[PDB]
RNA sequence: UUUGCUCCACACAAUAUAGAUGGAUACGAAUAAGGCGUCCUUGUGGCGUCGCUGAACCAUAGCAGGCUAGCAACGGUGCACUUGGCGGAAAGGCCUUGGGUGCUUGCUGGCGAAUUGCAAUGUCAUUUUGCGUGGGGAUAAAUCAUUUGUAUACGACUUAGA
RNA sequence: CCCUGAAAAUGGAUGGCGCUCAAGCGUGUUACCUAUACUCUACCGUCAGGGUUGAUAUGAUGCCCUGACGAGUAGGCAGGCGUGGAGGUCAGUGACGAAGCCUAGACCGUAAGGUCGGGUCGAACGGCCUCUAGUGCAGAUCUUGGUGGUAGUAGCAAAUAU
RNA sequence: AACUGGCGAUGCGGGAUGAACCGAACGUAGAGUUAAGGUGCCGGAAUACACGCUCAUCAGACACCACAAAAGGUGUUAGUU
RNA sequence: AAUACUGCCAGCUGGGACUGAGGACUGCGACGUAAGUCAAGGAUGCUGGCAUAAUGGUUAUAUGCCGCCCGUCUUGAAACA
RNA sequence: AAUUGUUGAAAGGGAAGGGCAUUUGAUCAGACAUGGUGUUUUGUAU
């Protein structure tokens, strides 16, 4: 339905989202995940955070820097959980990262335009009310993230630079929710009802 | 009009496949805007037609086409599968292809 | 390498001479022939009436 | 030289059974039953319905 | 023209090379089958070669035939090429590769006459 | 697959043919094939199941 | 076998030319089918009485449907089951419309507490418990009180597409 | 370096497409709560309304979209000029003042379409070069060879030299 | 059910990612996926049962019909392909080019292989029927001959020295 | 050692992986349907439905099989007196 | 009294997929008073395009999935035999 | 033939090689363009 949707990650868990996502992919659709800072994972900050550790672990004994690479930014974290859910190691899964971008917050030109969510990987929907979860921005930070504060601080300008832009969206949509009850209660308005619009 | 579009837009997912073994002689299509096989009914026998590039020129076009039809619904999610005179080449896994309206039944 | 019939324009005149009379008869079907028709975003011929 | 089925394809399913053309016609398929108005008795009734 | 056949369905376009045929030169092209107690090509395993069974046998009303329709046959002369003059709809000629250049010319004037199709037309001409 | 209740594939044991070159026991064999099927009387089956029979089993009388 | 159905199954023993016209027993069985109903019928006539299938004969089968079976009543269901470490009789109330639909949420039930499936448990009775104040468990006996209310908060909502663009809400 | 190089515009050729075929259509926060509108003696307020999916909204009729006569107006929408801003997270885009011009299906007309012959995506897009038109802008470095030793197996590094 | 009990040495394994009203556990209803399995059809082969000569089909181990089957080491049998030579035959081919050899060039055969076209070449060689054997090679730390990677590499550094 | 079935000699679907396990035994193709196993993604197939249990600061996740015991817990859920 | 469920129809009908094997007739049958026709012992009819690299083949490459290096000894070989 | 040189073609992220299927590039045979429902041979076989 469009070449390019842009994905909120507010909210989400981070497996349920990144499993759609890498069906998308694999589907031939392009699509950029923004706020992945704001990703949820089911279960206690402690279990999550051992949990990274576990994998922190893990590396190469004979030498580190060809290892697995434990990236500590929670986009690459989140595409950590991409790889593996794609079968990254031929040309397909390959040309499938290549269509996928992970960032921090919502770098330009994604601030104007449209995020969408994924509605059944959202923690609200799918986690019971009362459990435990841990959000990517803290749990990064603790392993090793170094940017939690500046994303912050970059999300605090872009959230009133669109606040303003919304406070003028919603005087142009009282202008135009006036205007069309003003244009109503006539013989166009009364038979497009009659049809069904 | 800026709509000149008489299909409907569908995906080329993969071949036919088991786990570990793919079938290449039939394909899967998921047509967009179809969530169930009950609806998915309605796109048997429709043609299909995978429309590409080429960088010669063979009949005056640089456009080619495998054409092709659907066969069954496979799943229960409104995939379909597809039968092409000749089969996808493998690199079209996510590709476009058009679903046309005919041979229409309306 | 590589002209229209006389008696074909003039029976395709009076095959419409005999349906413009009933095109004009009921409102706005004229210029609905003359329109084409097109699938758009969203919408869904499994479930379109036509 | 081919088989063809049965119960379909009612040129050869009138090569067989003579009786298929008089089964067609008369709904012999979906006969409808004679009314009657046999009740059950107490003795079985109570003893399906009790405990 | 020849008779009408079948629709021809070779089964196996694919020729059946020897195992490891281009891993090894000493490997030749020609199809050995592999009899050793551990080989996959023997043991059929899935990804392997196939090797030539009798299922790919070619149908009995189109096994030797040409896609012009035809079966081939090996003429040298012209008394070869009499034994086609009532056959032509199923035999085409094929001249030997061992004819002269001044000989191949006479067997094509009669088969032209005699309305043999010949495979071969164009070898060794001179111009 | 199916139970193979016996062996499949396998040969009738009998001769269907003379083994030798002769051309004019064939043409003998030719001629009791034709009465064998086109008479009724069993006769000419004996006649042609021994006309196949090998020299051991075709002994001096 | 979860889509129950309730049968009653009467049977008796082979009648001989010494003892005919046997004792015509007869029990209420929960199975799927008339043939489970038969062999759940066997097995408990064989936890019961000195008679097999071969020795038995099935005299009626018939599938017994609630009198009112759209009538919300307590259900206070006596059942033995096997566990891994013995038997137990235990004694559970369900609130059900349905005879059928209690067992079938008892086998439910007791296959989620005590991992108990249709092999390793026997329903000896089901009781409609007829009044109240005399259901003594606490999950049945508060939907017995006045004027029931209660809200279902954190309502989800099933997603025909992946992609949704509102940031749904939860309320209900 | 057969008057080199780069950038604006155009034709023409390639090869090349992880896959245009109306539209990324932009608040944030919470979900056991919110959005919107209105009012006030302006709040963690009152009242009304909405959700229960985007199956929405915008756009969408015209030889793949021609020619043309008007009707009530002052809108809408490209393409450029221009008043100014905003945006550094990968800003490279968004918004606004005004003029010019094309179209307008808001409404009424008239002409044209065929023969691609019963379908053949029936071709219209998106990247990068390579030959030329006609304008603009700029007019060098590096390596080797010699030399130094803050360096050095050799390369490298680090120097110096019109 | 979960927790403690519950500690091994490269980093690490429900297969991985991850999963918490599960994508865990127990259970149940269906829907769906797909094996060379089952059904149907075609073709190949084998086996079995048959049919086919009062003038007719190239004259019968042929042709045709019906049905069932088809895994395979050691092994057995059968039908064929190929090489050297021999007896016939094609009054066979050939200096107007035989045999050989090369051919990401075609055709036939399930295949063994055969055939053709082009290039080189220069003197003999094939088809069919049959006979004969020193008759088919990827292996034997096979034999002989040749050529590689290693590799322009190790090395050409004792005997004072040019 | 006994009965039987397999591997040896046997590919194929599944058990990620494996000679033996589960299914199923194999001419070459086409179509359909299933078996064993599965349907979040890798991966074809329901992020289906229903009833519950569990929140683990070494969870658990499918038989063969790739491990866990005695004992204890007002952890929590059912139940018996 | 309906309706659910289960079952039957020698009930009707729509949409899809794959296959078109054989090559005078015979046979069984159906409809028609007969004559003949037919969904009755296997596909015909109509129409369009191209007539060549269009389709197909070979070969190379790319992609999806699979595919351990053969011979031998062995119960077992890709084996660090 | 191994192996090498040049040219041409193609590919290349810790192998290459192979099978099923197709894309793309290169390359290659077949029809039918048949004595053919005939049609006065310019002092009667196109």
């Amino acid at each position: 339905v469009e070449p390019v949707v842009v994905i909120d990650g507010k909210g989400h868990l981070v497996g349920r989202l990144a499993s759609v996502v890498a069906k998308q992919l694999l589907n031939g659709q392009k699509i950029v995940v923004v706020r992945a800072e704001e990703l949820n994972i089911s279960g206690e900050f402690f279990r999550n955070k051992l949990k990274y550790h576990d994998f922190l672990r893990k590396a190469t004994a004979f030498n580190k820097t060809r290892g697995p690479f434990h990236f500590r930014a929670p986009s690459r974290i989140f595409y950590k959980a991409l790889r593996g859910m794609v079968s990254h190691k031929t040309a397909r899964g390959k040309a499938a990262l290549e269509r996928l971008k992970v960032f921090e917050g919502i770098p330009p030109p994604y601030d104007k335009k449209k995020r969408v969510v994924v509605p059944q990987a959202l923690r609200v929907l799918r986690l019971k009310p009362g459990r435990k979860y841990t959000t990517l921005g803290k749990l990064s930070t603790s392993v090793g993230w170094k940017y939690e504060d500046v994303v912050a601080k970059l999300e605090a300008k872009r959230k009133v630079s669109s606040a303003e832009y919304y406070a003028k969206k919603r005087a142009f949509t009282k202008k135009v929710a006036s205007a069309n009850a003003t244009a109503a209660e006539s013989d166009v308005a009364k038979q497009l009802a009659a049809l069904g619009y | 009009a800026e709509s000149h579009r008489l299909y409907v837009k569908g995906k080329h997912l993969s071949y036919q496949r088991s786990k570990r073994v793919n079938n290449p002689n039939v394909s899967l299509i998921k047509i967009e805007g179809v969530a169930t096989p009950q609806d998915a009914q309605f796109y048997l026998g429709k043609r299909i037609a995978y429309v590409y590039r080429a960088s010669k020129e063979v009949r005056g076009s640089k456009i080619r086409v495998m054409w092709g039809k659907v066969t069954r619904t496979h799943g229960n999610s409104g995939v379909v599968r597809a039968t092409f005179r000749n089969n996808l080449p493998a690199k079209t896994f996510g590709a476009s292809v058009r679903i046309f309206l005919y041979p229409s039944n309306i | 390498a590589k002209e229209i019939k006389a008696e074909r324009v003039e029976d395709q005149k009076v095959v419409d001479k005999a349906l413009i009379a009933e095109i004009k008869k009921t409102p706005l079907l004229k210029q609905y022939l003359s329109a084409s028709f097109s699938l758009k975003n969203g919408d869904k011929p499994h479930m379109l009436k036509f | 030289v081919l088989k063809k089925n049965p119960l379909k394809n009612k040129q050869v399913l009138l090569r067989l059974n003579p009786y298929a053309k008089v089964f067609a016609a008369e709904k012999l398929g979906s006969k409808k039953a004679e009314k009657t108005g046999t009740k059950p008795a107490a003795v079985f009734t109570e003893t399906l319905k009790h405990d | 023209a020849s008779l009408p056949h079948p629709k021809i369905v070779k089964k196996h376009t694919k020729k059946f090379k020897r195992h490891h045929s281009d891993r090894y030169h000493r490997v030749a092209e020609n199809w050995r089958k592999q009899k050793g107690i551990d080989s996959v090509v023997r043991r059929r395993f899935r990804g392997n070669i196939s090797q030539p069974k009798i299922g790919y046998g070619s149908n009995k009303k189109t096994k030797f035939l040409s896609p012009s329709g035809h079966k081939t046959f090996l003429v040298a002369n012209v008394k070869d090429l009499e034994t086609l003059t009532m056959h032509t709809k199923t035999y085409a000629a094929e001249i030997a590769h061992n004819i002269s250049a001044k000989n191949r010319v006479v067997i094509l004037a009669r088969a032209k006459a005699l309305g043999i199709k010949v495979t071969n037309p164009k070898g060794r001409l001179a111009l | 697959g199916i139970d193979h209740t016996s062996k499949q594939h396998k040969r009738s044991g009998h001769r269907t043919a003379p083994k030798s070159d002769n051309v004019y026991l064939k043409l003998l064999v030719k001629l009791y094939t034709f009465l064998a099927r086109r008479t009724d009387a069993p006769f000419n089956k004996v006649v042609l199941k021994a006309l196949f029979l090998s020299k051991i089993n075709r002994p001096p009388v | 076998m979860a889509h129950f159905k309730e049968y009653q199954v009467i049977g008796r023993r082979l009648p001989t030319e010494s003892v005919p016209e046997p004792k015509l027993f007869r029990m209420r069985i929960f199975a799927s089918n008339e043939v489970i109903a038969k062999s759940r019928y066997w097995y408990f006539l064989q936890k019961l009485h000195k008679v097999k299938k071969a020795s038995g004969e099935i005299v009626s089968i018939n599938q017994i449907n609630e009198a009112h079976p759209t009538k919300v009543k307590n259900f206070g269901v006596w059942v033995r089951y096997d566990s891994r470490s013995g038997t137990h009789n235990m004694y559970k109330e369900i609130r059900d419309v349905s005879r059928v639909a209690a067992v079938e949420t008892l086998y439910q039930d007791m296959a989620a507490r005590h991992r108990a499936r249709f092999r390793s448990i026997h329903i000896l009775k089901v009781a409609e418990i007829e009044k109240t104040a005399d259901v003594k468990r606490q999950y049945v006996k508060q939907f017995l009180t006045k004027d029931l209310k209660f809200p279902l908060p954190h309502r989800v909502q099933k997603s025909t597409k992946t992609f949704s663009y509102k940031r749904p809400s939860t309320f209900y």
